[PDB]
């Protein structure tokens, strides 16, 4: 659940780069935030075989 | 930017470690003249 007010006519909104991170629930009239599932990268620290 | 696959790394030195090399070289410098950055600092 957002922070965001929008105008009733609008149903998602986009960024500076055109990527969704806004979205109404078409029966209950409110706006969800997006945020992306987790990722990143897998680094392994050796001393040497 | 982070929907994509895209990510920032952060640098090894802080900010508050870049300030301290930059304290101790102006210290260098305003008791010792240039004898820092050739051996043993000797205060004039
Ligand atoms: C859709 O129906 C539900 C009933 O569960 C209601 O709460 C909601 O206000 C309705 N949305 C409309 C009429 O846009």
């Amino acid at each position: 659940e957002s922070n965001k007010k929008f105008l009733p006519f609008q149903q998602f909104g986009r960024d500076i780069a055109d990527t969704t991170d806004a979205v109404r629930d078409p029966q209950t009239l409110e706006i969800l935030d997006i945020t992306p599932c987790s990722f990143g990268g897998v680094s392994v620290i050796t001393p040497g075989t | 930017q982070k929907f994509n696959g895209l990510t920032v790394l952060p640098p090894l030195l802080t900010d508050e470690m870049i300030a301290q090399y930059t304290s101790a070289l102006l210290a260098g410098t305003i008791t010792s003249g240039w004898t820092f950055g050739a051996g043993a600092a000797l205060q004039i």
